[PDB]
DNA sequence: GCAGACACTACGAGTACAAA
């Protein structure tokens, strides 16, 4: 399981050394922090570099994680409820479970700390790409005031969401996803720890390969094909792909098989089904672009245009509220393509 | 003395925040105006636009320091960012309540040594977030009060402030930091922590920065944490400041021109994916390759004619909130067929 | 009655030379229901040149303005269902609708500019064009089945409630997970249906203390293991599959966790 | 500096409810005779003109012409934090700002100190016009409460009538009307309850309801109210103080 | 100085029903109404000063007659009209016993009754039946479609149209003759144009020609009151060439002081409001309009934003 | 203070209605209106510092005298504009007398483009109801937020934007005043920049004054006005158009990057002088036109937005060029 | 002095936002 193996501090990080010893640069002298942005593809581990650092400023405890719920309330007189992940010498705030109300926690409750000041205690904003930009101006002069006492460590997968006067009061850390390499020797003492036996040693590269650079992706689908190989993988074991991703591809097939309004009619009805089912319209739209470039029969023209309908209908599902009318305008728009 | 060590260990954005207005760096266009204005008494409304980390709230936090002194100033000026909420009723019920009460009593010692001047500074940040509401609402809330309180409004965009509250105030615009007028402020900052240099290290951090100061202490401060790490005790490179400000290197970035020039979608979309197996942002690959194209002798006018408008449009499509992959992928892709 | 009334104090004939201007002059104008409103907002007669004569399009922003809380949705939903009449010449059906779709997203851009934060109500008309006027227009025409209610209100309440309960799930399983939200949903559920419902479906009714052990270790509850359950779309969908282990096996492992 | 003592701390607090509800911002002038208020309301129907004088002070001490402009709402509040058997006193620096007002009782040693920020306040008109009214009545205050309070309920209009020893105050309103006339007796038993009218030209004017409501909310001040009315001028309606006396100036409505 | 003079709107005001002009058909009903008595509920609906209010005040006078000051209950939106003036004022008022003549009853006049809340609105159903025997509402408004439905069953529709030119020029020549002023046909003819129906801004027109200038004259009338900004908008609109258009909307729009939203907003009601050009090419050209009204609402408002919706548009009518 | 240790754009504020320029035809029709009493509702609406409250101001002051403050309701509908201040102030102060002196009332709205619908709604019958003895004012940027039946019941004046002669009177003025010189060709500048909004000119005087060395003694320059308030010179437009259109890439961006970087120049203000002096060209086909003013109202509205200056400055020099290549 | 008794003020939930 990837939560049964997790570095819990800097020294046993194990891919991207520059990384690490950045980090330990950056924690020999703690006393003069910057506020960080740490950014790079998901999966890649972000969040645990950050917690290593942390226990690498403070002490070990930095792990004894307590929920607290913290009851605000909005401009109207609806209550909202927020779980702040904290420990003795830091705090976790995710907005991105409110909706546009993010504004609030961010003035008021970061505030509070501020006022109730190792002199700084480190707020992780787990997702700040869902911030609305009114929440991020708003967070732009708590930066700054309250530097003192409170030292944002803000963890992010796409910096172009974060707006300009953020992202310039904060140094910017890169995370490189971790090679194939350094994957495969992970999931090897992985196997090794959790005793799975292994008739070749492809197996791994092939599930590195599989992952697209995604750790937490290529742990649990070592595990997933534990479970379905009775905890020994074979040369020929299938490699096991999440539900969405079988729908998507799907979709392709329909796609480009069938470039009808009445296929567009089971095409709405599949991109409902994936909505309603707790899945973004982004990572959506972004699977399926690729999934209907990687299709052989499209000749360039075809794929150069579907590249095109994605990038405009990106812009305007990150411009837009209702998120299945951009999604059918791609496809209608794509179908129209082929 | 407290403070003093305080202000000694913070991150030298703050450390280092002008504490008089001669030490602003390059601002000198309004800096000379509000210093003249401190031997009069007539200090205009005012407006301060531009880019951020141009050094806006650090010139309005030294005039108020100058015109009414450290203890008075706390009494005599009202500060509001867009972390406070700024509707219609934190317009007609805080900042009128503060223009009504009376200047508050100079003492003996103020009026000895500071100017203390017959009115009191409300200091807007981050005024482009406010509503257009509000901001008509303080239209003639800053004309009928202008006897006693005056108005400082700050905005990154001048085009959010509406026209009228515009058409009041005094526009200054604080001019873009390049290396060129910054490099002493930069090399001030460089000698007083002992940090050791090439000879273009301070310019290049300076054009990494592209207009903006504190991401350029923040990156020195960085690059001299680094060092100190290391205790080599030699001095900071170029190509370490380029490491550490997510600039792409020139092999990757020569690899990204090869392959746009080999027209195969099927290529440069492996390449683009492997290349965003790392945490290289798209705007700074977009930078990149305006630099290179438009820079360059070797292409035709027409081809750079078409390529700045793609740039252009996909800078303004990134800068939106969308997906990196998507656009990058696209405008390689309209590229290559260029 | 009170036409009656009125009309007849100076015209003591009511005939059929002035009943045309009495109807004109006492229509009652009602506003319409959605349905009429998605009816003849996808109508060939309406949109055609002696058509737009008859009903200008000042007329067709009033329409909009009816009811400006469900004419997007129903357009959105009944403008893929019509036997379009207005086809420009070299145009098929599938061009139309892409347009139209391209216009509702644009509309859907001008309602969220109108329904956040800025407040800007006078894009409203502007919002009739774009979002109802301009994509009827373009698959104007007859109606090949019926007029269906917008189903996305109903599919939006469907992923507000699982996204509480993904919300209740990932809150529970934050002390040993290190992820967001959607990750959880993206990545952990698929693999934490192979450690909580495979060993029901395979090794047996001795499952369940295993099953107990890896819920106990992520603080799940017997609620939280339906919520995940119900999370899975298309292949690994989970709902035949509970109903086709024993009730032995469900009635223990109630039995055992309590 | 101003160091302005009253006795009846109560007698303060009585006055500012006087013209609380009518205006919330006031200017108090502090001369050497003594503090006078003009004030304005938003409406600008009513003026309010207190003048205390310095007999009123146990000690009043002004150096220099002060103005200490305040709003009235709060102001209430302090007044109200003290207690009835306490001396007050009112004190200002030689900048005005800040003013400081002092309850103590030194029977049982209390002090009370409390500070209002001064707001500026530009409207500093400072006139009012003596004029030779048409007719001059005075009344006890209590009668003239009581008949304000009782005919504001029929109408929002109240039509005052003075003609050759008669005083009619009439209301017409949605459900009846009601008029009720008075005529100047003298009492010689009881001097307090008489009423007392010198008229040169019958006067036949209207006021709001509202405005009269507040205006005999100053009846707890003098036990005996003068009204001065004339032709289209600013009735007068005077409570006289032991040391000077609180005016309002109330606009008639228009035929 | 102290004193002013009324308004020659407020001052000629029609005190008789023979003196309002146009809709003739509404206005011979009231006057039959009014010599016969027994009115019925009335909404009288139309656009902004064509006589609504004072068609109910004529009436009203003519059938209470000396009965005015307690017969009729005047009842506007500058007062409070929620449903506490349903329940307590107009259900006393609608309760009142009052000897009138034999067919007269008490009348209820609630100008402005767009603005009634719904829920007076719907409080008022009942109140309209059960007390009709003696009292009978009247409502006069701008837009019928505010009023309830319940409402509108219970009560008759009179619906008044724009007054046409001509009685418009009687009623000037008329107050023309009373008021002794000088006048050129070509003044009256620009009057007219200017008020484009509207009697009441006719009259004010008329009256601010005649006070600032003396004579009604086209050069006068313009020089107060300026010619229609939809009339250039169209104009700007419907040009051949992009260079005319751009000059149309640099030198009478943008340097007389016009600002871009009114010119985006006129565009865009000019557009829905347009006739001649067909209506796809009418959809797009809104599209652009809507565009440019977005960059104008976000605070880039500039003589290049409106050119290039100009530029947009004119390719589009180019094809 | 004295009226001197204030803002020259509030201290030179007119107080007579002689001192009120550019709008003349609006004095004197109003002058002549107060005059001979008739003066009806008034609704001025123009454009920022145009000077409408000033003028509404004077007007009271020269109908009521010196003490207008008491005698005029001046309303802010910005900080008030509920249907309670209808019912409560404005109906209340309409139906009353005067306490000071006998004559008619006169209600001050300013700012009424943003009272609200229900309150204009209840306005238009206290406007047409007291006409006996009040008169109303209203102020307006826009005209298209007022209610369209508050535009019936009150006379209508346009306030032009600020011609080339008034200004420059209100400037001769200002530098008598003060101790201070203007070079024409300066003045010529601030005229240019001012877009008719005296707001504008007080301001920049005011800091060009404050950018001397000292007062009285130097003369504030064409450089000096530039310089404060950073708007780019004539010659510096020119040369980075002509750059742009009759040269090779490289050197333009040389240019539009020298330029921008010697004299601070904004991306935003060198689009603007280069689409005014491309509008003063005379263009073959009406293509290039089209091109050009879309493209660069595109780079505008992306500058308002943020980016990065370097790819919007290419855009720009880009655009010109494709657009002046359809000029062949 | 001490307790209700209406009457005013503060709080909270619901609804509509345009154009002619
Ligand atoms: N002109 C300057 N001279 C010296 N240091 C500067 C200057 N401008 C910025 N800095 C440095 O950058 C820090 C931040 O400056 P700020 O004034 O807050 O920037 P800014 O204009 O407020 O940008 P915002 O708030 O995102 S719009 C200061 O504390 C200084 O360390
Ligand atoms: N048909 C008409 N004949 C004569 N005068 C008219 C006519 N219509 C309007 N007027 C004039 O315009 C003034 C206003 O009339 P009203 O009836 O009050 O306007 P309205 O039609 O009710 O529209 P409102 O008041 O904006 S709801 C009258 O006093 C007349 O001077
Ligand atoms: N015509 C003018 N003559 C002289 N000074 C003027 C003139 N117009 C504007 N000013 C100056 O500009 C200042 C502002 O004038 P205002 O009348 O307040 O502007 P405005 O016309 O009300 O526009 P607003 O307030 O944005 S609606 C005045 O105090 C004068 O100093
Ligand atoms: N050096 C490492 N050794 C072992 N596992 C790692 C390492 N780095 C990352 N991981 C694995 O990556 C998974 C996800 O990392 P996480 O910090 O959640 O990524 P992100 O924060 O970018 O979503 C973790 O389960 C962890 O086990
Ligand atoms: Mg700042
Ligand atoms: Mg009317
Ligand atoms: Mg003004």
């Amino acid at each position: 399981w990837v939560d049964k193996y997790r570095p819990k501090s800097l020294n046993a990080l194990s891919h991207n050394e520059e990384l690490t010893n950045f980090l330990k640069s950056l924690s020999d002298q703690p006393r003069d922090l910057p506020h960080l942005l740490l950014y790079g593809p998901n999966g890649t581990g972000k969040k645990t570099r950050c917690m290593a650092l942390l226990e690498s400023i403070f002490g070990p405890g930095v792990y004894r994680l307590k929920i607290d719920v913290r009851q605000f309330v909005t401009a109207s007189n609806r209550k909202l409820e927020l779980n702040v992940v904290s420990s003795p010498y830091h705090l976790e705030i995710t907005p991105s479970d409110m909706g546009n109300n993010d504004r609030i926690v961010i003035q008021e409750l970061l505030k509070e700390v501020a006022q109730m000041e190792h002199r700084y205690k480190c707020v992780i904003i787990n997702e700040a790409n869902s911030l609305t930009k009114d929440a991020q101006a708003a967070l732009r002069r708590t930066m700054e005031k309250y530097s003192k006492n409170i030292r944002l460590i803000m963890v992010c997968d796409s910096m172009s969401p974060i707006i300009a006067p953020i992202k310039s009061r904060c140094l910017l850390i890169r995370c490189p996803a971790p090679s194939d390499s350094e994957i495969s020797t992970i999931l090897s003492d992985v196997v090794t720890n959790e005793r799975i036996q292994l008739e070749t040693k492809d197996i791994l590269k092939r599930i590195a390969q599989a992952s697209n650079g995604n750790l937490r992706v290529s742990l649990l689908m070592l595990e997933s094909m534990a479970l379905n190989n009775e905890l020994a993988l074979k040369s020929s074991s299938p490699i096991i792909k999440p539900d969405w991703i079988i729908v998507i591809h799907k979709l392709t097939r329909k796609i480009v098989k069938e470039r009808s309004v009445n296929s567009l009619i089971e095409c709405r009805a599949v991109l409902y089904d994936l909505l309603a089912h707790c899945i973004p319209a982004n990572i959506i739209l972004k699977e399926l672009t690729f999934s209907l470039l990687d299709v052989e029969t499209l000749n360039t023209t075809n794929k150069s245009s579907i590249i095109e309908y994605s990038s405009v209908f990106d812009e305007r599902l990150s411009l837009g509220n209702k998120a299945i009318f951009h999604l059918e305008g791609f496809i209608a728009k794509v179908m129209c393509c082929l | 003395l407290a403070a003093e060590q305080s202000l000694a260990q913070q991150p030298w954005v703050e450390k280092y925040r002008p504490k008089n207005l001669d030490e602003v760096t390059a601002q000198d266009h309004a800096v000379t105006v509000l210093k003249k204005t401190l031997k009069s008494a007539n200090l205009p409304h005012m407006l301060f636009y531009g880019p951020p980390g141009t050094g806006k709230t650090s010139t309005i936090l030294a005039l108020t320091k100058e015109l009414y002194g450290p203890d008075l100033m706390k009494s005599r000026i009202l500060e509001l960012n867009a972390s406070d909420e700024r509707g219609i009723s934190i317009v007609r019920e805080k900042v009128k309540n503060f223009a009504r009460l009376t200047v508050s009593k100079p003492s003996k010692h103020d009026l000895e040594n500071y100017p203390c001047p017959p009115y009191k500074i409300i200091i807007l940040d981050e005024a482009d977030s406010m509503t257009a509401d509000a901001q008509s609402a303080l239209r003639r809330t800053m004309e009928t009060y202008s006897g006693v309180t005056r108005f400082c409004l700050i905005c990154n965009y001048v085009t959010r402030i509406i026209d009228p509250l515009a058409s009041r105030c005094s526009k200054f615009r604080f001019k873009a930091l390049d290396a060129s007028n910054a490099i002493d402020r930069l090399r001030f900052i460089s000698e007083q922590e002992n940090v050791k240099c090439d000879d273009g290290v301070l310019e290049r951090i300076l054009d990494i920065s592209a207009g903006d100061l504190r991401r350029g202490i923040t990156l020195l401060q960085s690059a001299s944490k680094g060092a100190q790490y290391l205790g080599d005790g030699k001095n900071i490179t170029s190509t370490q400041v380029e490491e550490l400000a997510g600039v792409v290197p020139h092999d990757i970035l020569i690899e990204i021109v090869e392959k746009v020039k080999s027209g195969d979608f099927d290529e440069i979309k492996k390449y683009v994916n492997t290349f965003m197996k790392s945490g290289w942002s798209a705007a700074s690959v977009v930078n990149q390759l305006h630099e290179y194209y438009i820079t360059n002798d070797n292409f035709d006018t027409n081809f750079k004619n078409q390529i700045s408008w793609l740039l252009f449009t996909t800078d303004s499509r990134l800068n939106n909130g969308t997906n990196e992959h998507i656009q990058l992928l696209n405008l390689l892709v309209k590229i290559s067929q260029l | 009655i009170n036409l009656l009334s009125t009309i007849s104090t100076t015209t003591k004939t009511i005939n059929h030379e002035n009943i045309n201007e009495i109807s004109k002059a006492w229509e009652k104008n009602i506003a319409l229901k959605p349905f009429d409103i998605a009816h003849k907002m996808l109508d060939g007669q309406i949109y055609s040149d002696i058509g737009s004569r008859n009903f200008t399009l000042n007329d067709k922003i009033a329409l909009y303005f009816d009811d400006f809380d469900f004419t997007p949705l129903m357009i959105q939903e009944n403008y893929l269902s019509t036997r379009p009449s207005v086809l420009k010449p070299g145009q098929s059906h599938l061009e139309a609708v892409a347009e139209a779709a391209n216009c509702i997203s644009l509309g859907d851009i001008v309602e969220k500019k109108i329904r956040s934060s800025e407040q800007l109500w006078s894009l409203l008309p502007l919002h009739a064009v774009l979002s109802s006027v301009y994509p009827a227009s373009k698959v104007a025409g007859h109606m090949a089945g019926r007029i269906n209610f917008t189903a996305w209100l109903g599919q939006n309440s469907k992923s507000a409630k699982y996204y509480r309960l993904l919300q209740e799930i990932h809150y529970h399983t934050r002390l040993g997970t290190s992820t967001d939200k959607i990750g959880l949903r993206l990545d952990y559920l698929p693999t934490f249906r192979k450690r909580l419902l495979d060993p029901f479906l395979k090794q047996g009714a001795d499952a369940i203390s295993s099953v107990i052990e890896v819920m106990d270790d992520y603080y799940l509850t017997k609620e939280d293991w339906d919520s995940i359950m119900e999370f899975f779309v298309g292949p690994d969908v989970t709902t035949a599959i509970i109903k086709k282990i024993p009730a032995t096996v469900k009635s223990g492992f109630t039995r055992k966790y309590n | 500096m101003l160091e302005a003592k009253f006795e009846e701390a109560s007698l303060f607090k009585r006055i500012i409810d006087g013209f609380k509800d009518c205006v919330q911002l006031v200017n108090f002038q502090c001369k050497e005779d003594g503090i006078i208020a003009q004030a304005v309301d938003d409406s600008r129907v009513l003026l309010v003109s207190l003048e205390i004088g310095v007999e009123a002070f146990q000690e009043y001490r002004c150096d220099h012409p002060v103005t200490l402009g305040m709003d009235l709402t709060s102001l209430s509040k302090i007044l109200r934090c003290g207690n009835n058997t306490d001396t007050l006193t009112l004190i200002a620096d030689n900048t005005p700002d800040s003013i400081i007002l002092l309850f103590e009782d030194t029977k049982k040693d209390r002090i009370a100190e409390y500070s209002l920020k001064l707001m500026d306040i530009d409207a500093d008109f400072l006139k009012i016009e003596e004029l030779q009214y048409d007719s001059t009545l005075s009344l006890p205050s209590s009668e003239f409460s009581k008949i304000v309070r009782d005919l504001s309920q029929l109408s929002d209009s109240i039509n005052i009538m003075i003609t050759k020893e008669t005083i009619k105050f009439v209301a017409d309103g949605d459900i009846g009307s009601g008029s009720v006339i008075i005529k100047p007796f003298v009492d010689m038993e009881h001097p307090e309850t008489s009423i007392k009218l010198e008229m040169d030209q019958p006067v036949d004017l209207t006021f709001g309801a509202k405005y009269l409501l507040d205006i005999i909310k100053g009846s707890s001040l003098s036990d005996r109210v003068g009204i001065r009315l004339s032709s289209e001028a600013p009735a007068l309606f005077q409570f006289d103080l032991k040391s000077g006396f609180l005016q309002f100036f109330l606009a008639p409505k228009f035929n | 100085t102290l004193s002013l003079q009324l308004p020659w709107v407020e001052k000629y005001r029609p005190q008789v029903l023979s003196d309002i002009v146009g809709n003739k058909e509404t206005i011979d009903r009231l006057q039959q109404i009014a010599k016969d008595g027994n009115m019925p509920h009335m909404i009288i609906s139309g656009m902004p000063g064509i006589g609504k209010t004072t068609s109910v005040h004529c009436l009203a006078h003519e059938l209470l007659g000396r009965s005015y000051a307690d017969g009729v209950l005047e009842l506007n939106a500058s007062d409070d009209r929620g449903i506490d003036v349903v329940r307590n004022q107009i259900k006393h008022f609608a309760q009142k016993k009052l000897h009138l003549p034999p067919g007269k009853h008490k009348i209820v006049i609630l100008d402005e009754a767009d603005s009634m809340t719904a829920g007076a609105q719907q409080a008022l159903r009942r109140t309209m039946e059960l007390y009709s025997n003696s009292t009978r509402f009247a409502f006069a408004c701008n837009q019928s479609n505010k009023i309830i439905e319940p409402l509108q069953s219970r009560c008759a529709i009179l619906r008044y149209s724009k007054l046409s030119d001509e009685d418009v020029l009687k009623r000037l020549l008329q107050i023309i003759k009373l008021e002794d002023v000088k006048y050129t046909n070509d003044g009256l003819e620009a009057i007219i144009f200017t008020a484009e129906g509207d009697m009441r801004q006719a009259i004010n027109n008329l009256q601010s020609t005649v006070a600032g200038h003396g004579l009604v004259n086209a050069d006068n009338v313009f020089k107060i009151v300026d010619s229609p900004h939809p009339l250039i908008v169209k104009k700007m609109l419907l040009a051949s060439n992009l260079e005319d258009s751009i000059q149309i909307l640099r030198t009478d729009l943008w340097k007389k002081g016009y600002s871009s939203i009114d010119i985006v907003t006129t565009s865009f009601r000019v557009t829905k409001n347009l006739a001649q050009v067909k209506e796809s090419v009418r959809l797009e050209m809104i599209k652009e309009i809507g565009l440019t009204h977005m960059r104008i609402l976000e605070g880039v408002g500039t003589y290049l934003q409106l050119a290039s919706m100009l530029a947009k548009i004119h390719k589009l009518n180019n094809k | 203070r004295s009226k001197e240790n204030l803002p020259w754009v509030e201290k030179y504020r007119p107080e007579t209605l002689d001192e009120v320029y550019g709008q003349n035809e609006v004095i004197t029709t109003v002058r002549k209106f107060v005059d001979e009493g008739k003066l009806p509702h008034l609704l001025f609406y123009g454009p920022p510092g145009t000077g409408k409250t000033s003028t509404i101001v004077a007007l009271a002051r020269e109908i009521y005298g010196k003490n207008y403050s008491n005698m005029v309701l001046e309303l802010n509908a910005s900080d008030d504009r509920g249907i309670d201040v209808v019912r409560n102030q404005i109906k209340d102060f309409a139906s009353t007398r005067q306490i000071f002196s006998k004559g008619f009332k006169l209600i001050i709205l300013d700012e009424a483009d943003a009272m609200t619908n229900a309150a204009q709604n209840a306005l238009r019958r206290v406007i047409e109801r007291y006409t006996k003895n009040t008169r109303f004012c209203v102020l307006a940027n826009y005209a298209h937020k007022l209610t369209p039946a508050l535009l019936s019941r009150c006379t209508r004046f346009r306030f032009q934007p600020l011609p080339q002669e008034a200004i420059e009177r209100r400037i001769a003025n200002v530098l008598v005043h003060e101790k201070l010189k203007l070079s024409p060709n300066a003045e010529k500048a601030l005229i240019e920049l001012s877009n008719g909004d005296m707001r504008r000119v007080l301001n920049v005087l005011q800091s060009c004054k404050a950018t001397l060395d000292n007062p009285d003694e130097d003369e504030i320059s064409d450089d000096v006005i530039y310089e404060c308030c950073g708007a780019p010179r004539p010659s510096d437009l020119k040369a980075v158009l002509k750059s742009i259109l009759e040269d090779d890439w490289g050197t333009a961006h040389y240019t539009l990057n020298k330029v921008r970087s010697a004299k601070g120049l904004a991306l935003i203000d060198l689009i603007e002088g280069i689409v005014k002096i491309l509008e003063d060209y005379e263009l073959q086909n009406e293509e290039t036109r089209v091109h050009l003013l879309t493209k660069l109202a595109d780079i505008e509205y992306s500058i308002s937005k943020g980016g990065n200056d370097q790819i919007q400055g290419s855009a720009v020099i880009g655009a010109i060029k494709a657009s002046f290549e359809n000029e062949t």
